[PDB]
């Protein structure tokens, strides 16, 4: 698999996921909400509803991307850094270039790794700083393309009567379908995306699972499609794909009068409403932020800065000096010319 | 052993705290590793998984994992835990020992020949034919002979032997280790600077007792009115506002204390009609 | 088309502008008055003076 490819991988499916994964908590956020408004009325009394109190949560949930987005940023880096060592495997005749080209490309790295990151802090901390009330999409009051391809074991089936085979997956926005083998000539089966979840079977094996909300089997008469991996990243990776297909892996885990349970009640469909519409802000913007300050900058330096500081940093007689890998060929190679031509010469079919 | 128990209060715990031994010798290649406790109070097992944790999930930490031949490989509790912080197995080093004490008519080739269980690092196997000499104490010269031998002479392993054994495995670790840092000395050294300017604008940070004073104090000032009124930003979520609690004292006490001091149906009726 | 996706830029600009505008000024002229004033204006010029 590409690079540039993965960075896609990384933007849409890897960010929305790690995104999801953080747990609200929220009987104990729902806590946080009731005693946040009435430290907000305390010593003043009742109606209305703390306007201060909803915005004081919010911004505890919006500085909680911080975390998941500067990751994001270092699966980049790595990538991106991953991607100029493939490079450079083409210039690795010259020891001397490919380390200092490497070392060039690689230090710039690290220079936009700052500036990138401060502008995506900056960029949450913007979005705590004032809280719109006037989005449009707040205030009440996809194409069949693969989407990942990959091997997997399911271990669902009977040990008995049953048995273990592996099949090739394809997963689109529709449906997941399974193959004999990467060939794809025979399709054993194809399940459909509508009303599916996933779940996480417990703990040298990784295995997680499909399960239809609206009905008993979720495909033929098994319960519960089993699915395994050898990897633990693998999982993760498969579990960010299907959130991409637009399957959610399930939720799972008084003393107070009536008129504050209506209270909280209220800015709680309130926070979740509000954050809705900065999840998706956010995961459409800190991809373009990333785009911008780091793949597009790094790709252009690389045409015209890199060459400029190459020459500049050595003399053009030093670094394109040593090759003693490919020498130690064509020295055997310069031997083996002279040596073949005279031995077939002295030879003939007579 | 002295200097364990020293810092160990039961004389089988485990510490945090590393011993740096250093050691000059003819017999060595210049190369560091850092000895951690064995995989096998109660919870010793996950006091012992949770100090190797702490080493091994740091990017660059490289792994030598060493695993008995004679044993489950695919069950090894080195390799385990290595797949666990690094999957991809580029930063993970088997090493397989033990090899001479092999079940009769198997052996480790396809894991030696990084088959089985690939490592991007490779594996490389030893054996420890322990020689004593006319003491009776460790004789390397003669114990290294044997390996070597052993390797040249195992049908199996023998076109391995020059990449099999003690001396070769110093060569590998030192070679690696050098590239790592040659890879880790750019990145460390700005990373550290980094985070070490920022530091800098704290420590340099008479004239300044005045000033303090004033921001101090009116510090203060907003902290009061922030918990006696609940006034931005945020309140608190945790603990209850001193405001907040005063406003239950005004309408829950204080009519409850009214209401406990009342008086009552039968006392209230014999003092009036006295008083008629 | 243009005109769908148009709609999805500008809802982010017309929602992240003010943001940015509050952030960058306000909230930082607001901290200005509230803590560095009082300090220039006893550097700037002596008290009897101003």
């Amino acid at each position: 698999l590409s690079g540039g490819a993965s960075i896609n991988r990384i933007f849409h499916e890897r960010f929305p996921f790690e995104i999801v994964k953080m747990e609200f908590n929220e009987k104990e956020l729902r806590r946080e909400i009731s005693y946040a408004i009435k430290n907000i009325h305390g010593i003043r009394t009742g109606l209305f509803t703390p306007d201060m109190a909803f915005e004081a949560i919010v911004k505890k949930q919006i500085v909680k991307l911080k975390g998941p987005s500067l990751k994001s940023v270092d699966l980049v880096i790595q990538e991106l850094i991953n991607t100029v060592k493939k490079c450079t495997k083409k210039l690795a005749n010259f020891p001397r270039l490919c380390e200092e080209t490497e070392r060039i490309v690689a230090n710039h790295i690290r220079e936009r790794e700052g500036k990138t990151k401060d502008q995506v802090l900056l960029l949450i901390d913007i979005q705590v700083s004032y809280i719109n009330t006037n989005h449009e999409d707040f205030i009440g009051f996809v194409g069949n393309q693969v989407i990942r391809k990959g091997w997997l074991t399911i271990s669902n089936i009977g040990i008995m009567k049953g048995g273990s085979k592996g099949y090739w997956f394809v997963l689109t926005a529709e449906s997941l379908s399974w193959y004999k083998d990467d060939e794809e000539k025979e399709k054993k089966y194809m399940l459909p995306l509508d009303n599916l979840k996933v779940r996480d079977v417990e703990k040298s094996k990784h295995i997680f699972a499909l399960f239809n909300t609206e009905q008993r089997n979720v495909y033929k008469d098994y319960r519960f499609l089993e699915l395994a991996c050898d990897s633990q990243e693998d999982v993760d990776s498969w579990k960010a794909s299907l959130l991409r297909a637009g399957v959610y892996p399930d939720k799972s885990v008084f003393s107070m009068d009536p008129q504050l349970e209506r209270q909280v009640e209220t800015i709680r469909n309130l926070v979740d409403s509000y954050m809705s519409i900065i999840n998706k802000c956010i995961r459409d913007l800190i991809p373009k932020t990333i785009m911008h300050l780091m793949i597009n900058n790094v790709k252009d330096f690389i045409n015209s800065e890199l060459l400029a500081q190459l020459y500049s940093s050595e003399d053009q007689n030093t670094l394109m000096e040593e090759s003693a890998e490919q020498a130690q060929r064509r020295d055997e190679m310069l031997r083996m010319y002279q040596a073949l031509k005279e031995a077939l010469g002295i030879i003939g079919d007579i | 052993e002295a200097e364990t128990d020293r810092v160990t209060g039961m004389n089988k715990g485990i510490s945090s705290i590393p011993i740096n031994l250093r050691v000059y010798s003819p017999h060595v290649l210049n190369l560091t590793l850092i000895d951690l406790p064995g995989i096998t109070p109660p919870d010793i097992e996950y006091q012992i998984r949770e100090m190797i944790m702490q080493f091994i999930t740091r990017e660059n930490c490289l792994i030598l994992a060493v695993t008995p031949a004679n044993t489950d490989l695919a069950n090894s509790d080195a390799l385990k835990l290595a797949k666990e912080v690094d999957p991809q197995g580029l930063r993970t080093i088997g090493v397989i020992t033990k090899l001479d004490l092999m079940d009769e008519g198997t052996d480790a080739r396809d894991v030696l020949e990084n088959k089985l269980l690939p490592l991007r690092r490779g594996y490389v196997g030893v054996v420890n034919r322990s020689q004593k000499d006319i003491d009776g104490k460790k004789d390397i010269k003669a114990a290294m002979l044997a390996e070597r031998k052993f390797f040249l002479s195992h049908p199996a392993y023998r076109h391995i032997a020059d990449r099999m054994g003690t001396p070769h495995l110093q060569k590998v670790l030192n070679q690696q280790l050098t590239n790592h840092i040659r890879d880790t000395l750019p990145n460390f050294r700005n990373k550290l600077q980094g985070q070490l300017l920022s530091i800098e604008h704290e420590v340099e940070a008479p004239t300044r007792k005045t000033k303090a004073l004033l921001q101090m104090v009116q510090q203060f000032a907003v902290d009061f009115e922030k918990r006696i009124e609940g006034s931005g930003d945020q309140v608190d979520t945790l603990e209850l506002s001193g405001g907040a609690s005063i406003n239950r004292i005004f309408h829950e006490r204080f009519p409850f204390e009214i209401v406990k001091m009342e008086f009552n149906e039968k006392e209230l009726r014999r003092e009036i009609s006295y008083a008629i």
